[PDB]
């Protein structure tokens, strides 16, 4: 790797420096060399890996969306040659390899080595949500794998956190709000997302008193993403 | 499209 | 070049497609590829070569702010290594290689071939901008040359302008502005700057009579540039 | 900052 001359805490503070930046290609590379020295990450260096490579793939996401809608309705008048498919295609694949590499990262040697309840929920519900951004564009003999290799992690992240972590912790909200898209977007399953919504929902906000001003604030803001999506769906 | 969760988890 | 394999059109229509998606690196690197086919540039693939990279090396400029506004503040209290200053020469090398590229494109062999005023001067602005953007983070004993070469790309395409077109072009409009751009933000010259924007309003102004209905908004739209910026200065 | 030109110029 391009990285493996740069000092541990060099790279976390220059992936610092490229999300002030907002230089996410830059921010991913620069964690991805920061995980490949084989330590494991702080709560605070999990978050930057996270940040980096969702920005990526949000933008790949983004660009795919209107490639693929360009391409369906060029199939419904005028022929206008390979180019529409070609070029999904090259942004399709990119997508995929950015995903892969996430994945390839949480197996070697991320989850193995994660312990403790944050860690291992926070890099599980990773291991979901790219599976599930592969699923997104997957077509072929191999989108029921994709869609089971996604809910498997989200399953087991969610035993854990259940077992784990206060139904106001924020990884937890997070993962269920997640698993919930999954399974109304990705499923075919919109019950089961409304229904894992809601029990999340009320679960959390009958724990709410516990909690300290800052903590509220952290848990309340995903807490409205789920009743926005509650209000979407139903 | 529905919202899933930030990036950043306290 | 990877794109020598492409056909031309295919080119041009896979920058729009990447134009669409905000994919601005794949809709240069397109562009790029046309442009090294030998043919000239009509007016709306020259237009699109002007976007692709305006937004590439928009980014790359916005990133070197950032980081080089960090670097200042670091150099006022705490010592924190070599890293800021690492990062801030890397996205500054990359920023110079893009302008070089865009330098290179022109030289060989689009301004050589251009022989109307459109094509012409829209690519002589384009050498003053590109140097413009490489004298922005000029410190050596280079900074002075930069300068130099931005200052007499701009003064040939302005000598074309007034000649061969009116002073309501959109083309002579956004040259003139970025000229007053650079006198005021580059040559230490905000009088220059000043008198050049106002002359250009002005002169503008007195020709829009001459203009249809969607001329005018086209010209009137450059020219509101113009006075927001000696709004600034004044 | 100034502005400066957008890219598109008809
Ligand atoms: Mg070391
Ligand atoms: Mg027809
Ligand atoms: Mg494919
Ligand atoms: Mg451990
Ligand atoms: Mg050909
Ligand atoms: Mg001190
Ligand atoms: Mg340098
Ligand atoms: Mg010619």
């Amino acid at each position: 790797g391009a990285m493996g001359s740069m000092e541990r805490a060099s790279l976390i503070q220059k992936a610092k420096l490229a999300e002030q930046a907002e230089r996410y290609e830059d921010m991913a590379a620069f964690m991805k060399g920061a995980v490949e020295k084989g330590e494991e990450l702080s709560c605070e260096e999990r978050n930057l890996l996270s940040v980096a490579y969702k920005n990526v793939v949000g933008g790949q996401r983004a660009a795919w969306r209107v490639l693929s809608s360009i391409e369906q309705k060029s199939n419904e008048s005028e022929e206008k040659g390979p180019e529409v498919r070609e070029y999904r295609e090259k942004v399709e694949t990119e997508l995929q390899g950015v995903c892969d590499t996430v994945l390839g990262l949480l197996d070697s040697h991320l989850i193995k080595e994660a312990g403790d309840a944050e860690s291992r929920v926070f890099y599980l519900k990773m291991k979901g949500d790219y599976y599930r951004y592969l699923a997104e564009v997957a077509t072929g003999d191999d989108k029921k794998r994709i869609i089971d290799s996604a809910r498997s992690a989200y399953q087991e992240a969610m035993d854990i956190s259940k077992k784990e972590m206060p139904p106001t912790n924020p990884i937890r909200l997070g993962l269920a709000l997640n698993f919930s898209v999954f399974h109304y977007e990705i499923a075919n399953s919109p019950e089961e997302a409304i229904s894992l919504a809601k029990t999340t929902f009320d679960e959390a906000m009958a724990d709410l008193h516990t909690l300290s001003e800052d903590s509220y604030k952290d848990s309340t803001l995903i807490m409205q993403l789920l009743r926005d999506n509650l209000t979407l769906w139903t | 499209r529905a919202h899933s969760s930030p990036a950043f988890l306290q």
